[PDB]
RNA sequence: UUAGGCGGCCACAGCGGUGGGGUUGCCUCCCGUACCCAUCCCGAACACGGAAGAUAAGCCCACCAGCGUUCCGGGGAGUACUGGAGUGCGCGAGCCUCUGGGAAACCCGGUUCGCCGCCACC
RNA sequence: AGUGCAAGAGCAAAAGAUAGCUUGACAGUGUUCUUCCCAACGAGGAACGCUGACGCGAAAGCGUGGUCUAGCGAACCAAUU
RNA sequence: CCUGUCAAACUCCAAACUUACAGACGCCGUUUGACGCGGGGAUUCCGGUGCGCGGGGUA
């Protein structure tokens, strides 16, 4: 920028997308990553392998395409996650993918962060993965039992129409139960 | 093709200079070879530069020195019309040059010495301390050039 | 366009650089949360060679702690103008400073995929003061 | 020489030039290479492990094996066989 | 001491001050001479060439500078022109002053390199070359034999 | 790829600037602290929960060359330097010829305001 | 900038700073390079492994002292485990 | 802004050239056995000169 000795970041640096240093560590184990990403409304987890021109993903799953099993309710929570990482484990496996290690990327490895539940929905699916299951949260919440404990202090939905009023950590169930025997794209 | 000629000793001559006349099967002074133009070729002419003389001859010469200074692989057998017939390709002096100036054969290929081994200039060269644009004998020629050297060492 | 383009406070520092304390219990009360430590670099001859050492405590306000603060801070202070940040701040008073941005900041105190706010959208020194002189008081 | 320390006069050979300079891409860190491969030596100023000794810079032997995560190369010095333990990071395939 | 000693361009070059202590100052008094306030907006520009690579001395470049330049007062003390010396002694010469055993000399002086062909000298004057006489002068307290050349001027 | 995620090369991609775009796939800013989690003080950040509002930031899309960079034409320059050769020149320093290579600065004009891979997706 | 100390080199979501925790400055045994280009030669040094036991971390992983190149010593004898 | 100069321990640049490996031609080797391996015996470890590049030195 300055000049011709100036030292210009590498693209995905600049764009604070990509920590080399984590990726160097990640890609030492030779096995594929668990890509887990998240956005304001959406959770994301796919199965990335390595390349000559950059990345493959072999299997991905994404907590909109989760309505199309069943979901009614929002992605952006708990039970939204765990059930993206099954659904991507369960596809993972599918591809023939049998073990991988957790990338989060820029996230923070906060103990019951939603990063971790789709870990956990991933190890699930099938997929081996090193992990440390008291980083994890403790099933209730994966359930959503949090959120619908919240609504009990209600007074006015949670939910902005949506559904239920309540909310239903039983909706959780019955996905994963789904996810587990059958069904299309699986 | 061309001619290539040794006109300059080995005494003091760089050693990777010398082993390449050596590849080009030149091991004495006067002694002549037939070279393909290839840029491997050109590269090794081009390093012996300056201790040589070399052009592409006419048809006409060529068949002179074959004729005079050719010799077999082996024995003291002249290298005549009848030879080249009953021992190569071709059925007459004239046809051997015509290939190996066409670079369709060489002089082993026809079971033929590599090395045509002329005789000293009559007359004398043009001094082998400067090239031929200053007067001396060193270096490329005409092909009136390389001739003239040839058929006064024939 | 608007209401993602106007001002708005976020965090209001007060802190008090003394030189070696007793002082945080006053910024508590006048604030109404913990102070912080402040450790100071450098060694020099105001007897101040030690690195790591308390020599006075901030407290950043944030929201309503922020507000419910000004409204009797502002009060105490007269100056305006020539003191105010090329960014649309200022400091007055025991220090009080007051930054001031729009709407879409978080971009750029974020982790993930951060980003420098473009000069275009950054708060300026008039666009401030209208702002504020627009919230009890006046300029200059 | 003044001294007959590994580093010595290798002042160029180890520096980068001003916009290479800082942390290399992993990529060619994690690079696999098979036994029998050609690879060329060259020491990558911004990586500290995995080195091999500065004198080798610029040889391309074969990879023969590896030992931990670092390869075995064989190479021949001057007319002398060796074996030099190299990371990816340090390695280009030939061709 | 002769300019036999330092005359020739055969040592590496030797200037770093950060590694060489004790230099001589220069006994080049100024480089730009006469009117240095205005600019070279005269019709006349003559020069004098180096003809072969060389040394010079700060000796006797202040002898050949002083030499011209003291001459041109054949023009006034605030004449019309202006003299520019484009070389700087940038060479650190030293001399081995025990016998070749740590012979490394101290540093004695400062040379400046010209190449041949190079201008020395550059004068800026109005129809009045005096300055061809200030030369004739100059190349006579410097080793080369040189060259006086003129540039802008048509006027012959 | 009507806005996404992971990347490769790591400025041709930087710096600066203009224009355009969202009842929705979307990304954001945004709203909000019962929880997991969090600030040596602050739900600022991190983490979690969520849509009342917005396209103003970001981001994506289209474009501008003033600076920086990459490559090219013409000029500089077959100049500087140089591997091989010489009973060529020069008091010498050094130069010249033949042969094989061959630059940098700078000027003028073009180029460059990223390219490509995998996955997902009205 | 800083990174203990020459000089040169390396390093920015770090190899620097702050905080916290920890004792891998661990035992055993090797491969290889260096010492000694080429090309034989010891001590010493380094790189990279393995076996065992550990530290930290969600984990990949990192830790075979200090970012790299100086900081070193045979046989005989003694003391020590 | 304009203007005057430099670098063995400076470098935004940058040769010729030297050099690792591979293929091609050449030359060479398979009764002259190369490349290489093992063993016997040495001599040698005052060198000099020209040319090119040097470092020191007035030389
Ligand atoms: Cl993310
Ligand atoms: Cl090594
Ligand atoms: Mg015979
Ligand atoms: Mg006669
Ligand atoms: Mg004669
Ligand atoms: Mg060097
Ligand atoms: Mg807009
Ligand atoms: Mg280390
Ligand atoms: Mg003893
Ligand atoms: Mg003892
Ligand atoms: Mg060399
Ligand atoms: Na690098
Ligand atoms: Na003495
Ligand atoms: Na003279
Ligand atoms: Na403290
Ligand atoms: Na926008
Ligand atoms: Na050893």
């Amino acid at each position: 920028a300055t000049g011709p000795r100036y030292k210009v970041p590498m693209r995905r640096r600049r764009e604070a997308r990509t920590d080399y240093h984590q990726r160097l560590r990640l890609l030492k184990s030779g096995k594929p990553r668990l890509v887990a990403r998240k956005s304001n409304k959406h959770v994301r987890a796919q199965l990335v392998t390595l390349g000559p021109n950059g990345d493959d993903t072999l299997a991905s799953a994404h907590s909109s395409d989760l309505a199309e099993y069943g979901w009614e309710a929002p992605t952006g929570n708990m039970p939204s996650a765990y059930l993206t990482g099954l659904l991507a484990g369960l596809r993972a496996q599918e591809a023939g993918v049998e073990e991988a290690v957790l990338d989060i990327g820029l996230n923070s490895p906060t103990p019951g962060s939603k990063v971790f539940a789709i870990q956990e929905g991933a190890i699930d699916a099938g997929l081996d993965i090193p992990h440390n299951d008291d980083v994890l949260a403790d099933w209730q919440r994966t359930r959503g039992a949090h959120i619908a404990e919240y609504d009990e202090q209600l007074e006015e939905p949670l939910y902005s129409g949506d559904f239920d009023a309540a909310d239903l950590p039983e909706h959780f169930d019955e996905l994963r139960e789904t996810l587990l025997d059958g069904d299309i794209e699986l | 093709m061309h001619a290539l000629v040794q006109l300059r000793g080995e005494v003091n001559m760089h050693t990777d200079i010398q082993d390449t006349l050596e590849m080009l099967n030149i091991h004495h002074v006067n002694h002549c070879t037939l070279v393909p133009e290839t840029d491997a070729y050109r590269g090794m002419v081009a390093k012996v530069n300056d201790f040589v003389a070399f052009g592409e001859p006419s048809q006409e010469t060529l068949e002179t020195v074959l004729a005079t200074r050719a010799e077999p692989l082996e024995g003291d057998a002249d290298v005549d019309d009848e030879w080249v017939a009953e021992h190569t390709d071709y059925d007459d002096i004239s046809g051997l040059a015509f290939a190996l100036l066409s670079e369709e054969t060489t002089l082993r290929e026809q079971g033929l010495s590599p090395t045509l081994r002329l005789h000293p200039p009559r007359g004398g060269h043009d001094g082998v301390k400067h090239p031929v644009k200053e007067g001396g004998q060193l270096g490329k020629h005409d092909t009136e050039g390389i001739d003239d050297l040839l058929e006064a060492m024939r | 366009f608007h209401e993602m383009r106007e001002p708005r406070i976020e965090k209001v520092v007060v802190h008090m650089g003394i030189g070696h304390a007793n002082a945080e219990d006053i910024l508590g009360e006048i604030t109404g949360q913990m102070p912080v430590r402040t450790k100071a670099k450098r060694t020099v001859g105001e007897f101040d060679i030690r690195e790591g050492d308390p020599i006075g405590a901030k407290v950043t306000l944030r929201d309503e702690m922020a507000e419910e603060f000004l409204q009797t801070a502002l009060p105490l202070a007269e100056l305006a103008t020539s003191q105010f940040d090329d960014t649309g701040n200022f400091s007055f008073g025991l220090d009080v400073t007051v930054n001031l941005v729009r709407p879409g900041y978080r971009v750029a105190k974020r982790d993930k995929a951060s980003r420098s706010i473009p000069t275009k959208h950054r708060l300026n020194p008039a666009d401030a003061v209208a702002f504020i002189e627009s919230t009890y008081d006046v300029e200059v | 020489p003044s001294s007959n320390g590994p580093l010595e006069g290798t002042r160029g050979k180890l520096k980068n030039k001003p916009r290479d300079r800082g942390t290399s891409p992993p990529q060619r860190a994690v690079e696999e290479f098979d036994d029998g491969e050609k690879v060329h030596l060259k020491i990558d100023p911004s990586v500290p492990n995995g080195r091999f000794h500065p004198r080798f810079d610029g040889q391309t032997g074969t990879v023969e094996g590896k030992q931990g995560d670092a390869y075995k190369v064989d190479i021949v010095d001057g007319g002398k066989e060796k074996t030099i333990i190299v990371t990816a990071a340090h390695l280009r395939r030939q061709e | 001491k002769p300019g036999a000693m330092y005359r020739n361009s055969s040592k590496p070059a030797y200037t770093r001050r950060e590694y060489i202590s004790g230099i001589p100052g220069k006994k080049i008094a100024q480089f730009d001479m006469g009117n240095n306030g205005a600019g070279p907006t005269y019709p006349a520009q003559v020069e004098l060439v180096v003809e072969k690579p060389v040394q010079i001395r700060h000796n006797a470049l202040e002898a050949a500078r002083v030499a011209a330049n003291r001459y041109v007062q054949n023009s006034g003390a605030a004449a019309n022109y202006k003299f520019r010396i484009r070389k700087f002694p940038f060479h650190v010469i030293r001399e081995n002053k025990d016998g070749m055993r740590a012979p490394f000399g101290k540093p004695v002086g400062t040379a400046a390199r010209v190449h041949g062909a190079n201008h020395i000298f550059i004068a800026w004057v109005n129809p009045d070359p005096n300055v061809e006489e200030a030369w004739r002068r100059a190349k006579m307290k410097v080793t080369p034999t040189i060259n006086i050349d003129s540039s802008p001027a048509g006027n012959a």
